[PDB]
Parts: structure tokens; C-alpha cells; sequence
């Protein structure tokens, strides 16, 4: 899997849209480690689970893991409007809601080899954008 | 099925545990924070727990029997009770109630709990005084760490073999063919097929009575007593669980405190100024007795501090 | 005579590294076909291990395999060693342990193999595979399946969900087309092949380094699950015939193990060496 | 070449040390490898060349650096002379040659064709020296059998 | 019964050396054409290989190809080889294990060549192909374009090349040229065939040299996918005509297996060589 | 190709104006496998995730990593330094800023076909560079 560069601005724009990357292009030195036990999790105990745990907003760390979901969402978001016509025909083109939940939509969409290819690919995009920027 | 894992009526304990946990059923919900904390979730997850550890090992199991005519005689352990635990880091955790929150180590095809030869080798390798690789932040501890270990290693080897002195450079030169099937440096022995030595995967080799999987509790209290603790739930191997540890290794040939090639030593043996007391040599059963003793002595797996890994002789 | 089939059976968890550099989560990933992106062995990686297994014989290497590196005498080798290609992948179930799966398009790459290469014995496999294969497609009529043909494995879930074992009642297994894929032998579509096989699904295995019991490193290793079974075509060039009887008894003895791969010190690679029986 | 110097002399001690004889008890191992080396990397050998202060230091570590394998063990004296005579000889040719080099090119009548004809490069001149002496002596040692 | 194409069809990878310097990451690059830079094989290394299979036919070698180069006499060939230009190159897909990729450039220099040669059965190949061209560039106005001709085949990805592949369902693909061409034939536009076919997207192998265990050596290799097809052009000058037919018969046996390029030893070029089958 | 001598003097400044040969020549061993391994990087991944991950600082490595892609902006900003300013020519000849990060620099600057083919010369010209200097 080669990660484009329209995908990695994808996650640049979301890790600034949510708020991992402050306005001095700076992040918490956290997020790094959710991101790569994220994608860990996503190889490991699979899609539903991984999303579950990192979705869920009444933690004990540190930080907000829930806006890396977020990122998530919006990145698959920018993926999906660049899909081609011939693209919406094999592969879903509908946006994610904002407000929907990423799990619930993932298990009422099914488990298709699509979604869960869709979020490895984020996961890696994002990881790469953390590592252009400072650990604070 | 329920029992008697074999290979006709069984399901895959790793796929149980990894894939197979968190299927999507009416009426569970995990999703949200009420799902979490339910009920049904911890009725559902305790369903799942108790067909995962419901399983035994017969002695006479064909899987083992494989393993045996595979990889040779055994070296059967047995575990005592804080339990033993492998690949607690792999990621198994969503946030519910009655769920198992670290990894479990399972092969894949099998399905079997099992320990990786990397685990073995590098628990063995850890009471080896090079085990420590001499860096910047190492070397604060590095002549501590190979001081102690040297010690160790030297009576240990005294121990298990018949030989009565042993110098520093000949446990570099032991432990870096052992290890690294080299030399202390970067230069390369020519060794044949068979010497060379091999840490293939320990496996379960036989639950006598009863099943192999347990479940236990990690109950961390935080830095304030005066806040609630905190129930995490784990899933460890059974004690009295015998565990089998496969190895395939040779002689090792020392010769004025350099590692030999068998052929090299029989050439240095037919030479005249062959000084029988500069030989040394540790046999296969002799490496195997001192891997028995490491193991009995520090154990295998993760939380080996706080008891969890350790081994009596079967 | 000139070209045979072997058959690879790996008795570990069986790590070829491509050596490339991956930035997700596996860090080391194994040696992918350049066509099919299955999983496989280069014939250079065969070649050198099984090279590595003969190397006392010095006579027999000699004639067979050609000189060692950087020697006076440069002399080709004379047998030729073909890439093996994934014949069967063990899949985690709920009814079993492990099955046996390959995918329709592997049989058809098989039988188009055994076509092209002219096999000793590949007459009657072609015919049965053949065969199999027809039987498989008309069953099929173009959609999704997993098909056993062991009537007590009906239903089980073949790693996901979605994929369910379906036992078709008209389809036989020959006896000698079990040994040779396995027991426990599942069918899968291509897509339900690829699917099962692909990055997200191989096992990985974590690995940490630790420096006084304290972690260093951190990398995850994709490996081929234990008791997969790869084929690859041996060809006979010219080579003498006294060597080449010695070559095949000790490869297809069955007290030789071979190690194949990387990780050979903590018992990733070892494999064993099948020939196409008669059928 | 220039007899005047030692540059002649480390000449032909390289073509009788490197030069088979006949059979008759052990030569130098003269290596072929080096050959081709100097032809592709002779530019990076002028750049080496030119660096006046570091340029010994800079040959070696070049040669030992690409020379970098288990063989070349036995082929330190070769590359330990060929350096030798490659820096005698762009010694030389600098002393004789610079000077020459700057009034022809300052020279308004000559024509640019018949100036670069009569301009040599002092270190590309000396890599060309080395180059023909290895290839002189692969001629004398190499026989189809 | 002269100028005949004939069709070359790769059972392995083939590495078929340029010879060149390269000092990136890949030493050994494979022989491309000098006009299109699409990967090749000289008329030399073609020579050489069907003499070498030829080898133990002596008269057959001395009338067809010319004379030993040791040989006290010299006999020119009266046989005239023509480097082998690419036609059929395996992309990878998501609904079939590869595609069949072709680009209409290489149709279009494919159509001119044998215009040119007229080979035997020029006129209805090229009457053919050209209007399967016509109708592929009607249908693509000149846009980008993937097609593929079998229904089912529709949003097939090529994966290197992140495009799916459309159906053109007026657009008929004949079954001699689904012969010639190959099966799940995608035709492309000449960037996607030139981004496919190029050095950064053409399979690279990695490879080391080992000495008692550690590694010695290290470099990247790249070669022609497996199923790769290739067409030549053979002409026959004043040659006899018994061994000529000896030639091609033995040449187009279908279970003759020719090795071209590099390391041999480890089953790399081979390949089997079709006739242009009339239409 | 052929090896491109005013390439191999670029390599040269920029390795000794990045901090990478001390004042005697001489580098840190690991800064031979980092620039071998950066073109094997380039190909089997993107150009992108290689400059991400070879640009990124704070990472846990032996020696200053970064300091490669500083030599490689260097040795590119050289190039166009020397590039011939003509119509109907296709290199761009303005330099890359020294507040860039490559990775931002190639994120804005795409069809990114000359700035490949920039990053493997000067890649293969710091690899044929540093062979005149030691090893400690």
C-alpha cells in the first residue's frame, strides 16, 4: 500500500480541523502513541474493536483520543469525494455523518473489505502527517 | 467440542479470542457508555470467556505428537501458580464489562497457547552478560550488568559441566556462538548444518486434568487510595500446565578461548602442540541443562517479576 | 524425467522478508508473487537454503547447484529452481482448528503450471484438477463460495464472518488430490481468497527489544501461518544422474527438514520437501 | 609520462611487480576490477586530485571505501601503489603544466580548437597514465585459454 | 512462408540485462527499446537462446544459424531474428488475480510493423486491429481511458495505476485477438502503460549474497512479470526448407521451453514461443 | 546513467555545510546506511512517506537523521542555482526555501515528476560522496 500525497494533506487538514495540531504547529507528544496502538488494534483485534476503544469519549488518558476517530471520519470523508463515477459504482460514495457514530456506521454498513482498507490507509496517512510536525 | 481441543471438534483459541470476540449479537450493545457497563455486555463476554477456557490437552494429542517428531525431544516444564502469561502487549481492549484487556500469545494455525523461540532466546540471553548492547544511554550500567552476569554464567556452566575454570573472554566467545552463531567482533565461523543452535516455539504440551486457560485479575490502586481501583481482566495459562520447549542445538568447541568448527578441532586435536588443557567443550545435553537451570531460575513470559512465568521440573 | 514438482510444507511460522520498507503498522513484511500478489519464495531464496542443506556433499553442490562465489572456476550450475507459489493456506474456523484453503484461481494456476511444465506425473492431476475445477464453477454459476467436501465442517466460519462453509453433495475429493492440498480442504472464491490473505489478514507477530528489561524496540513481522503448502518445479538440466538420485533422496526423505527465510535462529523457516506423488 | 621524476620509476616497478611470469613462486595478485573503476570514477578521482590538502587521505578512503569486500584484502598493495603513482604523476604534471596551461588559454590568437588541443588536464592526464599502465598489464597477464 | 510473427509467452520472471552502469538503487536493470523504452529483448540474446536450444542439432544450427564462433570456417545465418518488442504486460487487479494490459501506442506500433513486414497472416490481424483502434479512440475522445471487454470485468482496479477499468460494451474484442493478446485484456492509454511499465512500477527484487550467514553482498534486481508477452518477427532467407519445418515445429511444440535472458539457474526467462495463428 | 561531476561537488559543499563531516574527514558511521537507504526507500515506497520519515526529527536514532535532507535541499537548491533559465524548458529554477520542510515544499509543489528525478540524482551523488571521507 502506497500512501498518496492528497491523502496525507487530507490528514493534515483533519489533525488541524479537529484540533491535534495547535495554530504554532505543535502537538501533544500523546497522540503519536494512539495513533500507532490504533492501527496496532486495527491489525490486531480488528476494525469494530479498535474503533470501539479509540471512539469511546469517557476515558482516563490523558488527552482527547477521540478526535484521532474524528480525523478518521473526516479524512475517509475527503477520500470519498474524489471518487470517481465508475468508482461509486463498486465502492460507496456517501459521506459519513458528522454527528453519526464511526462504529455504528461501520457495523450497520456492514464489515466490507472497503471501510476497513479505507481506515488502514488513514491510519498510516495520519501517523505520517504526526511526523511532520513537533512532538511539542 | 467443549473440551479435549484436538483437531476435529475445536475452534481456534486465537480466533475465539481475537476475531471471534467481539462479534456483533442482537441485543449486546458496546457501543455506548450504558452498552458498556451493562449486563447483557458482561453476560455476553463472560459466554465468550468461559467457551475459551473450557478446553484441555490429552498427552497422547496428535498435535503435540507432530510438534515431538518435528522438533525432537522436548523439554517438558511444568508451571506453578501465579498462572503465565504471553504477548500481554498485543492489543485486546474496547472499554467493557467483563472483557479480557491484555494480549494472549496463540499460534495461528493450531491455535494453542504457545511462547515464541524469540521470547526463549532472548529470556535465555538476558542472563548472559552481553546480552546488553554497549550504547550511549547503556553505558551508565553496562560494566554493573556484564559483571554480574558473568558470575552467574560461570557457575552455572560449572555447574552443569565438567569444566573447572572459566575466563571472561571464553563466556564472550560460548555466548556470542550460542546466540549469535559468531564470533565477539563481527567475524564468521565456518560451522556446519547441524552446529548451529535453534530456538523453536515453546508449546502446551498437556493439561493433565483440567483446562489450560485461566482467567485473573491485575487490580492497580492509583496514587490516590482515596479514588476507586481499577479491575482489569486477563486471560493466563493454567498452572500445572506442562510446557514444552524444543530446541536443536550441538558442541561447542573452545580452543585458547576461541570457538571452534568441529573439523577445525579435530585438526587442532591432530596437531602436536595441542595443549589439552586450552580445550573446552559443552555438549548439546549440556546446553540444554543450562537453559533448564535459566529457565527454573528467572521463568518465561510477561509480569516475571511479581511470580507470573515460573517453572518446576516435571 | 527433466522437470518435477515439489511440494513445500512448512512445519513453523515461515518469515521470506522482501525487504522493503513499510510505514504502517508491520514493519517487515514476507516476499509477495509479482503476478498473483500472493504469498511466495524467490528461486534465488530456494536455491541458496537448499544450497545451505547440501553444502557438506561438496561434489554433489559442485555438480548441482554450480561454484561457490568468488571462486577461480565459475561453472553453472545444472539444476534449474523454479519460485514456489502458495498452494494452500491454513484458515482459523470455528467447527476446527485450522482448514485448508485455496482459492479457484490457484487451482487454475496449478493446472496451467503442470500444462506448461510438463510435470512427471501430470497427466491425471491436470484431468482430476480439471475436473474439480468444472464442477466448482458450475456449483458456483458465478457468485461467492466455500466449498467443503467434508460433510461435518457445513457452516463453519472460515476466519470472517461473512465467509460460510457450504458442502456441495456432487463434488468429489479425490484421495490423492487430498494429499496433495490437504486435509480439511476448503474452496474459496478469489475475492474471498484475496481477501483472507492480503496485509490486513496474513498473522503478524510482535517482537520488542529490550535492554535491561526495559523496551527498546518495537516492530510487528508479517509471517506465512505453520503448515502452509507451497509448490515449486524443479527441472532436471543435463545434470548427472547419481547426484541428481542422491539430491532427491535426501530432499524428499522424511527425516530432512530445510530451513527457508529469515529467523532461522528462533525456528521460523523449516520446511519440508515433498515430490508430486503418483496418482 | 615524465622520466624525470619517481613517477617513472613506481612505473615500472608496478608492471614488474604486477606483470606474470612464467611458470616455474608467488606473484602480487594483480586485480581487474580496478581497471574499469578508474575509467567510470574519473572524474571523482580529479575532484580527489584537486583537493590539495586532503588528497591522499581522500584517494585512499575513496579506494577503500568502494574496494570495501572480503577479497580486497589481498589486493592493499595494489591500491596502495596505484595511489602512490596517481599522486607522483599529478604532481608532476601540475609543476610541468599549469603555468602552460594558463598562458595558452590567455594566448588571443591561438583558436579555441587548436587551444584545446594543446591544453592537458594535469589530473585527468594522470588517471589516462594509471589507466593505460593497468591496462598494459591485464594485456601481458590475461591468455585465453 | 517468410517474415512469420511469432509470439513469445514468459512461464517465469525474466531479467534480460542492458549492460549500463546504473549507480541507484537498481544495479541490474532489464533491456528496454530504444525508441518507446519499453522493455525488450535484443535480436542477439533471441539468437542465442534458440541456438542454445538448438545446440545438439548440428546441421540444423550450421544451415539455420551460421557457424560456431571458434569454427575455421565462417557460414553467415540465413535466418533473420527481430528483437522481441513487449505486447502484454500482467497488471494486478482487485476482481481477477492481473489483467492483461496493452496500451493503444503499442497497438498502433504493433499494426505499423506488421504493415511493414507483412507477415503471413498480416492483412486480417491488421484489419482487425485497427478497427478495434478506431473504436477505442471513438469511445475515449481523447480522455484517459481503461477498458475491458468481458462484463464482468467492469471496475476492475489496476492497483499500481489507481484507475478502474470501463466497460465499452459496442466495442468487440474478437476471440483471435483475445488469443493473441491474452485473457482479461485491459487497454490503456499511453500514460498509464508508460507509469505501469516504468522503473519505479516494474517489479524490483531484492537479493544478498551470504557468508556463513551474514551477508556479504546486497542489490536490486528487476524483471519482466511472469506471463509477460513479447512478439518477434523470423525471416527465412534462401534456407532449406526441411530445416526450416524442423525448426518450427520444433520451436511452436508445446512442450518446448526456451530460456531467455539471466539467471537461468534459479528459472528465470522462460518462456514458449507461439506462431501467429490465422484468423 | 553516468555519474554527474558538478552533482558530486554539490554533495560535497552541502555535506560539509549540513554538519555532517567533521573538520577532519571523517562522519559517523550510520549516515553510509541512511543515504543508501533512502533511494531504496524513495522507490518501494513514496517519494513523500520517505522524505516524512527521513526529515522527521526527534525520532529514537543513532545520529541526526535529518541532516540528509538538509544535505538534499541543499544539493537540489544548487541545481536550480545552476539551471539554465530558457523558454520552452520544463525544470522550475526558484529555490527552496530554508524555513521548508521538503516534505511541505513537495505537499504544495505537486506534479512532482522533476522534483523525483532532482531527489534521486542528489540522492545517488551523496551516496558517491561520501565515499571519499572515513568512517569513525
Amino acid at each position: 500500500m502506497k500512501i498518496s500525497k492528497k491523502q496525507i494533506e487530507y490528514a493534515i487538514e483533519a489533525l488541524r480541523a479537529n484540533n491535534i495540531i495547535t495554530n504554532d504547529n505543535q502537538y501533544p507528544k500523546v497522540f503519536k502513541g494512539y495513533i500507532s496502538s490504533f492501527g496496532a488494534a486495527v491489525i490486531q483485534s480488528g476494525l469494530i474493536p479498535a474503533i470501539i476503544f479509540f471512539e469511546n469519549e469517557d476515558n482516563d488518558a490523558n488527552a482527547d483520543r477521540h478526535k484521532i476517530i474524528g480525523v478518521l471520519k473526516d479524512i475517509i470523508n475527503a477520500m470519498r469525494q474524489q471518487y470517481t463515477v465508475t468508482d461509486a459504482t463498486i465502492l460507496v460514495s456517501s459521506q459519513i455523518p458528522a454527528n453519526y457514530s464511526m462504529a455504528q456506521y461501520i457495523i450497520e454498513h456492514g464489515n466490507t473489505d472497503q471501510l476497513l482498507k479505507e481506515i488502514t490507509e488513514a491510519a498510516v496517512a495520519m501517523k505520517l502527517a504526526l511526523r511532520m510536525y513537533k512532538s511539542e | 467440542m467443549p473440551k479435549n481441543y484436538t483437531l476435529q471438534n475445536a475452534s481456534n483459541l486465537g480466533w475465539l479470542f481475537y476475531k471471534d470476540y467481539y462479534r456483533q449479537e442482537p441485543n449486546v450493545d458496546f457501543i455506548s457508555t450504558q452498552g458498556k457497563e451493562s449486563d447483557t455486555t458482561a453476560d455476553f463476554f463472560r459466554k465468550t470467556n468461559q467457551r475459551i477456557t473450557a478446553y484441555q490437552l490429552n498427552s497422547e494429542s496428535p498435535l503435540v505428537a507432530a510438534f515431538n517428531n518435528h522438533f525432537g525431544t522436548p523439554l517438558q516444564l511444568k508451571t506453578i501458580y501465579p498462572g503465565l502469561i504471553t504477548g500481554s502487549g498485543l492489543p485486546h481492549q474496547t472499554g467493557s464489562k467483563g472483557e479480557f484487556k491484555l494480549g494472549f500469545q496463540f499460534d495461528y494455525t493450531t491455535g494453542l497457547p504457545y511462547i515464541p523461540g524469540s521470547s526463549i532466546k532472548g529470556t535465555l540471553r538476558s542472563m548472559f552478560p552481553f546480552s546488553l548492547k554497549d550504547k550511549g544511554s547503556t553505558k551508565r550500567i553496562l560494566p554493573e550488568y556484564r559483571k554480574e552476569r558473568m558470575e552467574y554464567i560461570r557457575d552455572l556452566i560449572i555447574e552443569v559441566t565438567n569444566i573447572n575454570e572459566i575466563s571472561d573472554t571464553e563466556i564472550q566467545a560460548l555466548e556470542y556462538a550460542i546466540f549469535t552463531n559468531s564470533t565477539p567482533s563481527g567475524k564468521t565461523i565456518e560451522f556446519s548444518l547441524e552446529e548451529k543452535d535453534v530456538f523453536y516455539d515453546a508449546f502446551v504440551a498437556d493439561s493433565k486434568d483440567g483446562v489450560m486457560l485461566s482467567d485473573d485479575y491485575i487490580t492497580p490502586h492509583g496514587e490516590n487510595p482515596l479514588k476507586d481501583p481499577k479491575p482489569i481482566l486477563f486471560l493466563k495459562i493454567r498452572p500445572d500446565v506442562t510446557i514444552n520447549f524444543y530446541f536443536k542445538l550441538c558442541t561447542t568447541h573452545l580452543y585458547k578461548e576461541k570457538v571452534c568448527s568441529s573439523k577445525q578441532i579435530e585438526e587442532i586435536k591432530k596437531q602436536n602442540d595441542f595443549s589439552s588443557s586450552d580445550y573446552k567443550m559443552i555438549t548439546a545435553h549440556q546446553k540444554r541443562n543450562l537453559f533448564e537451570k535459566i529457565l527454573l531460575c528467572i521463568g518465561i513470559g510477561a509480569k516475571t517479576n511479581i511470580g507470573y512465568g515460573q517453572l518446576k521440573k516435571l | 524425467m527433466t522437470t518435477r514438482m515439489y511440494v513445500i510444507n512448512t512445519l513453523s511460522n515461515m518469515h521470506v522478508g522482501s525487504g522493503e520498507v513499510n510505514y504502517g503498522v508491520i514493519a517487515n513484511l514476507i516476499q509477495r508473487d509479482s503476478v498473483t500478489n500472493l504469498p511466495n519464495i524467490n528461486s534465488s531464496g530456494l536455491k541458496g537454503a537448499i544450497r545451505e542443506y547440501f553444502k557438506e556433499n561438496e561434489d554433489l553442490v559442485r555438480e548441482l547447484f554450480g561454484s561457490a562465489p568468488r571462486d577461480e572456476k565459475t561453472l553453472p550450475g545444472k539444476v534449474r529452481f523454479f519460485e514456489a507459489n502458495l498452494l494452500s493456506m491454513p484458515v482459523r474456523s470455528d467447527k476446527v482448528p485450522f482448514l485448508m484453503a485455496i482459492s479457484d484461481e490457484v487451482l487454475q494456476e496449478l493446472i496451467t503450471k503442470m500444462k506448461f511444465f510438463n510435470c512427471e506425473e501430470a497427466t491425471q492431476y491436470i484431468s482430476h484438477l480439471s475436473t474439480l475445477l468444472d464442477n466448482i464453477k458450475t456449483q458456483a454459476q458465478g457468485t461467492d463460495f466455500a466449498y467443503v467436501f467434508d460433510p461435518l465442517l457445513q457452516g463453519a466460519i472460515i476466519e470472517e464472518v461473512s465467509i460460510r462453509a457450504t458442502c456441495p453433495s456432487h463434488i468429489p475429493l479425490q484421495p490423492s488430490l487430498k494429499k496433495l492440498l490437504g486435509d480439511r480442504l476448503v474452496i474459496l472464491s478469489h475475492k474471498y481468497f484475496s481477501i483472507l490473505s492480503d496485509d490486513n489478514h496474513l498473522p503478524v507477530l510482535s517482537r520488542n527489544n529490550l535492554e535491561n528489561g526495559q523496551s527498546a524496540n518495537l516492530w510487528y513481522e508479517q509471517v506465512l501461518p505453520r503448515y502452509s503448502r507451497l509448490y515449486f518445479m524443479l527441472m532436471d538440466g543435463n545434470a548427472q544422474s547419481e547426484y541428481l538420485k542422491k539430491f532427491r533422496d535426501t530432499l524428499c526423505t522424511p527425516s530432512t527438514i530445510i530451513q527457508i527465510g529469515a529467523n532461522a535462529s528462533i525456528g521460523y523457516g523449516y520446511c519440508q520437501i515433498s515430490e508430486l506423488s503418483p496418482f | 609520462m615524465s622520466k624525470k621524476g619517481k613517477s617513472y620509476v613506481k612505473f615500472n616497478m608496478l608492471l614488474q611487480k604486477y606483470i606474470l611470469k612464467n611458470k616455474d613462486q608467488e606473484s602480487e595478485k594483480f586485480l581487474s576490477s580496478v581497471i574499469q573503476m578508474i575509467r567510470a570514477h574519473a572524474e571523482i578521482l580529479q575532484i580527489i586530485l584537486q583537493n590539495e590538502d586532503k588528497r591522499t587521505e581522500m584517494l585512499k578512503n575513496y579506494f577503500d571505501n568502494n574496494f570495501n569486500e572480503s577479497c580486497h584484502l589481498g589486493y592493499t598493495g595494489l591500491f596502495e601503489d596505484i595511489q602512490t603513482l596517481l599522486c607522483l604523476r599529478y604532481q608532476e604534471n601540475i609543476q610541468d603544466y599549469q603555468n602552460r596551461n594558463e598562458i595558452i588559454q590567455q594566448n588571443t590568437i591561438l583558436t579555441s580548437d587548436e587551444k584545446e588541443i594543446l591544453i592537458v588536464s594535469p589530473a585527468m592526464d594522470a588517471i589516462h597514465t594509471i589507466f593505460t599502465a593497468l591496462q598494459f598489464i591485464h594485456f601481458i597477464n590475461y591468455n585465453k585459454d
